[PDB]
């Protein structure tokens, strides 16, 4: 409902905006594709992407030690319950190997999250995401979606 | 009226990158002098006929009030 704590989400469901989003990171040998998928109906596409340009660009510029530690404990969270399971943990074995040329433990993947803090947090992000060409791919009745320069003018801001 | 309810399109796929990306003038003048040539070309022959007859009505008019005001030779007396 809500009270979800993610502000995208909230936001979401106060104006009943879209059906679904998700943010995700893919990563290949040096490259990747870091960003957010959203379905909605086609007369909210706007307004998504504006809240979740702005949601990215607070990450960029204020994000708070709360939102730091609660992001940390629900990436604790998600790669142990990832971890649970004998298939998931050939699998995370057989991509270590193949990707970073060893099986990095649960013990150094939380050494790196206690390292994360808010400063790092707004760096990476802002080197990451403030004022960078993304790439948009938009299925549908997707008229309202705006183009690419409202998306790359919402991609900064004018107050930082 | 607004965004998402203007137009019914489907199957159209649109292809567009950054402008950080590609370049403000891409070949400005190697493609911007025939496009130019091209498009003189086509509508050169519906204006410039009319601006022709107005210059010829123009030097016409003015060729032919200094012939009015000059003097005619016939009164002699």
């Amino acid at each position: 409902g809500v009270h979800l704590s993610s502000p995208l989400a909230s936001v979401a469901v106060a104006n009943k905006l879209c059906q679904s989003f998700q943010t995700f990171n893919i990563s290949y040998s040096d490259t990747g594709l870091l960003g957010a998928h959203f379905v909605c109906d086609a007369m909210s596409i706007d307004d998504m992407v504006f809240f979740l340009q702005g949601q990215w660009m607070r990450l960029c510029t204020s994000a708070t030690e709360s939102e730091v530690t609660r992001g940390k404990n629900i990436l604790r969270n998600a790669l142990v319950s990832h971890l649970d399971g004998t298939t998931p943990v050939c699998e995370d074995i057989g991509r270590s190997l193949l990707t970073y040329g060893r099986r990095i433990p649960l013990a150094e993947w939380e050494s790196r999250i206690q390292e994360v803090d808010a400063q790092m947090l707004r760096d990476i992000c802002s080197k990451y995401f403030y004022d960078q060409c993304p790439a948009v791919a938009g299925y549908g009745p997707i008229e309202q979606l705006p183009d690419y320069n409202r998306i790359r003018s919402g991609m900064f801001w004018l107050r930082f | 009226r607004e965004f998402g309810n203007l137009a019914r399109i489907r199957h159209v796929i649109s292809y567009s990158l950054s402008p950080f990306e590609q370049r403000a003038f891409p070949s400005y003048f190697s493609k911007g002098i025939p496009n130019v040539l091209r498009r003189t070309r086509e509508r050169i022959l519906r204006v410039a006929p009319p601006f022709v007859v107005v210059y010829l009505i123009y030097t016409w008019g003015n060729q032919e009030f200094e012939q009015s005001k000059r003097k005619n030779p016939a009164m002699y007396e």
